[PDB]
């Protein structure tokens, strides 16, 4: 993707996962389990909702009657309508045809996008108190209980709560 | 060791989108925003009935085509419906003067009513039951054109006529008449003793006349006459004068007419389905939040914009390699 | 501690703007993109002005109907604005051959001059001043057309008349003349002694022959009578050639005519308001730089693009997120 | 955002700001206060500019004369008239608000790598010799007065010259 | 100390591409969208080749009128090739009737064979060689019109004429013919000895009396006489009835006709090329990939979009700031 | 660039690169020397080629016949001909030109995208055996002879092999 995460680092999506559209999986001691970020995943569906209802509900839609009254002496004026019609169907479906590839694509861009700013909002959130493994899972320096985890979830883990149990697991493992 | 992953939806979907990029790429969720679907009925438009003419054109409706089904009072209608071919046009063959924009006119009606405007009782020095044809059959009795009558001399007699009409309705009414044009001066001298002929029509607006056009033809439905019909709009409280020396085609009905909108004449074999619509199409209606469609181009009413193609599908979910 | 901070500009703007995905959101700095002022007055279109004809029609203009105000000489027009029912049209009731062909070339002119082609005084064997009547009344005297010609027998006569002119001038010129049709025999020999009359006119173009058409009228303005205008182009060089019997509107004046573009018939309640533009609108003209607006379908001129919208707000500055 | 700056991880506009659309803030010895950086701000300034007077200037502009020209018995050619003039507005229509919607949308997104962009070329800038704060902010691991700041915002920070400052502060608070 | 460094390609190129915040961004690789090119030459369409009139109209190709080059039958074309102002036309001076129907009609047509209908020797009480002009010369010597005949009193009389043919053809059948108004009552006796004269002309579906018209006229290739030409499709199995008391330019070959699509009328001076294409223009044909072009507006067949501009270039290299 | 790549931290393309779109530079003992990611570089043609043939062929082209037929008493009929002419004029000119600049845009930020996302796999690939120089470049804390680079752009890197060595230049050049 363009944000390299959807099918970049992050390879593979999560059939386990059904609640929302992004999420996060945690394993501990207390066993296992996905939850979905509840905000992201409604910012989401309601930004794509929003721009499907936009591409519909921006149409103009008068009334119309067609259409073909024109007898067989008048067959240049029926030309002219031809022309017409031919035009205007050719501009709507080139014009329709282009608006949903270039508004896919940016659809799929929105979510690649929406998966990485969570992976680096969790990022920033537990700093040196965890180990980046790339496949967008982080491996604790301490113990993370639910209510920790659910404090990553909330936005609310509590970085001096765990630093210090960190800086020594950390070099423990150094070298 | 304890872990934390962030990760995103999956599922079995099996539906595809095409991107500017990419083409067929499976999707967890999509939307198509192109309408395809059609109910096969002809229906009102915004709770107004279509005039349905069945086996006849405008033009046998509006004059009395035997052979069209008796005439109903329709007072209101949104569109018309005619067939490709209806069978049943001109019993007696010819021509209709204006014909394409009157059934324009006609279109949508909202108010319509027809009038008795010269009664058939009150030409009385003419025969005015003679004028039939087994070309324009009634009740297996040889007819005509119900709506208007066919002079012919009375006696061997046809004194010049002068009459006129004043609209006292309060409404515009559509008014019809026609010309004879035979086949040979002894046709002429047959039907109206007097050989130099002509039809004088005048209103506040129109100064017509007309002369027949004897020319030798070939036959249509048997016949080699020819009927050639014309009609105007009398406005309320303006008067219409017909004076003629022969081949006239008198009206005895004419039709009140409100006009407040336009739309067309639809051509299909469908028929009524009891239904409401914002949109028509010739091959069914459609129930339509959709900006595009690909039924058919001849529409009438608020209808999505028509399209070529088989598929306008939007992502909504996001990459799917199941 | 020390530090360095990155970060965005924010302010106080309430300035909204709407997104693919988002709606209502507050903005820095927004620009509309879409015209919606106009000024309210009619005017020149690249520094030329309007041929605006108050209460009459082009027909009024053009034939010289005395209640039309006295002509004014405009030798060059842009465009042309009528009023929605002009009061001043044709004061002998009638009608106007081509008359919508014949105003869409006019619609916009190079250069236009009155020219006096057959001298009224010319007229020798015809009363040319009986012409005339209360339905085209000047000031409580009956009159008529002045640049056109009612002829008249004179004593008991109306010799054939056999008349031509060659156009000498240098540029095209708009011939203009018409035919009466009355209302029974006894007004024809009353008003031109021979009862089967014609008016035959010749060019290297045009060949026709105009036969009056006596019809019993409703009357217009007290008349039953009816009055028939055509014209054609002139070509340098060319002569037109005149043979009448009878009911005959001769011409006195025609127009010197250079045609270069075209423009339409702009109809429009408003005056002039010494001003130019380059996009006239009939509620007032646009001083145009965005590409779209919303004023009114109806223009004239390099205009921007009428669209269906109340803003067309494009995002300069960024969100300002309280 | 698209790319996490705006409306992520830094919350919030600086009203104090006015010089420009993106910058710096400062706070060491000698105090405080806001700078603009005016090379990004004058291209994001000339892309946007470029951006509206493209969509302006694009536009071809012709005369046109409209036009209500044909009488009661031509009404049939009427009817194909207002199906074109309906037609090319329900084009346009919809066109236009489309468009619209989707750069400013854009715009927005560009707003966003911007500001992003700004941070992470100072944060390559500094590397190891201060902290990241989340903020958007840095905090440093040594002292930096006027000079050192403004040479910040010339791009020219001299890492060597503090590293071993930098470093020694650093694994002192380290533990 | 080792190094590893992610970058990107650069090259000597100049190629630009503009942006929708960039102008002018010099690039590695751009593909333009516009097409530009055309051949210079006329060309088959579809492998159909257009019938090319090289200075004669299709009027003056359809009547046999001399000066045009001799008559070479082509059964089919795609489209029509005339120039912007044929030399040939009508020689006589005179009016096509419904003439730019004609043309549209004849623009695209599946098989076309002239065909004799009414032989010239079958004239035995009408003169049928004296009806010949100086402006119509053949070969030296003053002659007409060649599909058509005009027809002159024989000794001091002319017989009404009676005729009729019936399309024993497959295929329908144009029918051309055409009416003679002359300059003054003596001529009309000198070249038909009946003063008041008409042509009448029937068919299942036509009806039609002209009568010619007697006008004084400038002088055209020396003639103030005037020719008028009608036409009409004679159906299979129908049968076109002429009866006349004189001015009747009789038919002599009429075409067999068989139309499957409509192309038009292409304006060009060029002349054939030996050549295929699906997009002709007056300035060339084009092989056409591209989804635009800005060529020329007066297209034919499946040509793409007309638009103006002069480059549509598509970045797809990267960004090359040597 | 929107990702920072193209002229932003790796500022100035490879005229030595021709193999194709995206790569690298190596300097090691073994000498120097460029080499194309044949990966991201078909991805990348694939991609845009791919948006040509998009704009090309999602157009629907029939057969039209013009056109002038109308005579000089038909000037009405002529000028709505030429409104229709005019306006689909107009509309095709304004989309095609707009279209041609938003998709340029697009397909630069898209190259932007592609050599950021190459830059992060790389790094990723590393993790702290390499210091981020700012050039887009990252400086070996070991010795990496030719398979060592192989194994980078194979993306097959081994750094648990690396990593003590590594770590003991990473921390002996902390002071
Ligand atoms: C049609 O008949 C009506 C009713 O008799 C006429 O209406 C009046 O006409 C007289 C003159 O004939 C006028 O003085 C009145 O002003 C009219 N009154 C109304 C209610 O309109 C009408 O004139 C007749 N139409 C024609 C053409 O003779
Ligand atoms: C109108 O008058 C002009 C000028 O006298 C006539 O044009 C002349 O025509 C003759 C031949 O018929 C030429 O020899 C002269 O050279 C022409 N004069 C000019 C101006 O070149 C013209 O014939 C007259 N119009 C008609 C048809 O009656
Ligand atoms: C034209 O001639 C044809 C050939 O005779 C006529 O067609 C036939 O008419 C006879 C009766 O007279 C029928 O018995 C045949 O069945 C007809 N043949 C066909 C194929 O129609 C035709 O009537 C003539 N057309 C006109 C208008 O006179
Ligand atoms: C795309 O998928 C459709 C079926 O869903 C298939 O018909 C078509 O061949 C596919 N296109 C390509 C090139 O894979
Ligand atoms: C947009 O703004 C108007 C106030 O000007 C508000 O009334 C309207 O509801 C808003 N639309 C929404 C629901 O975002
Ligand atoms: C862009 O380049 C063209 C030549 O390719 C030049 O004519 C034009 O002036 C340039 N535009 C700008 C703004 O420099």
């Amino acid at each position: 993707g363009l944000f390299g995460a959807i099918a970049g680092f992050i390879e593979g999506g999560w059939q386990g996962m059904v609640d929302g559209w992004y999420g996060y999986h945690h394993s501990n001691e207390q066993g296992s389990g996905y939850a979905a970020d509840k905000e992201s995943t409604q910012k989401a569906i309601d930004g794509v909702t929003n721009k499907v209802n936009s591409i519909i509900d921006k149409m103009n839609t008068q009334f119309e009657a067609v259409g073909r009254e024109f007898n067989n002496l008048e067959r240049r004026i029926e030309n002219l309508n031809k022309k017409m019609e031919d035009g205007f169907l050719d501009v709507w479906t080139y014009n329709a045809e282009l608006l949903v590839l270039m508004e896919n694509e940016r659809t799929l861009d929105f979510h690649d996008s929406n998966v990485k700013n969570l992976y680096d909002k969790v990022r920033l959130q537990l700093r040196d108190n965890a180990k980046e493994l790339g496949n967008g899972c982080f491996e604790f320096y301490h113990k993370c209980d639910n209510e920790c985890m659910e404090s990553v979830r909330n936005g609310t883990y509590d970085y001096p709560q765990y630093s210090e149990e960190a800086r020594l697991k950390r070099e423990e493992i150094s070298g | 060791q304890d872990q934390i992953c962030i990760g995103y939806h999956a599922n079995n979907s099996t539906e595809q989108v095409d991107t500017i990029m990419e083409k067929n790429v499976t999707v967890t969720h999509a939307q198509d925003i192109l309408e395809k679907k059609h109910n096969g009925k002809l229906c009102d438009l915004d709770g107004v009935k279509p005039l349905i003419l069945r086996d006849c054109s405008v033009a046998g409706w509006l004059l009395g085509n035997p052979m069209c089904d008796e005439f109903i009072n329709v007072p209101e209608w949104s569109y018309i419906v005619e067939k490709a071919n209806p069978v049943n046009d001109l019993c007696y063959p010819g021509d209709f003067n204006d014909y394409e924009e009157l059934k324009h006119l006609l279109s949508r009606i909202n108010h319509f009513e027809k009038i008795q405007i010269i009664p058939k009782s009150s030409w009385s020095s003419h025969e005015a039951s003679l004028g039939v044809s087994s070309a324009c059959p009634y009740q297996g009795k040889s007819s005509f054109f119900r709506n208007v009558v066919w002079l012919i001399k009375k006696d061997s007699t046809y004194p010049t006529i002068k009459r006129s009409y004043n609209n006292t309705n309060q409404e515009d009414l559509l008014v019809l008449w026609g010309i004879h044009h035979p086949n040979d001066a002894a046709e002429q001298t047959k039907l109206y003793q007097n050989p130099t002929t002509y039809i004088s029509v005048g209103t506040s607006t129109l100064n017509q006349r007309l002369v027949p056009r004897i020319a030798t033809r070939s036959k249509v439905k048997g016949l080699s006459g020819r009927m050639e019909f014309f009609w105007t709009i009398l406005k309320p409280n303006d008067a219409i004068n017909f004076e003629s020396n022969g081949n006239f085609i008198a009206p005895e009905y004419a039709y009140k007419i409100v006009k407040k909108g336009d739309s067309t004449i639809m051509k299909s074999e469908l028929e009524y389905g009891n239904c409401n619509t914002k949109c028509q199409t010739p091959m069914g209606a459609i129930n339509s939040s959709m900006p595009f469609h690909n039924i058919h181009p001849l529409t009438i009413g608020e209808c999505p914009k028509y399209v070529k193609s088989n598929r306008l599908v939007l992502a909504i979910g996001l990459r799917n390699s199941p």
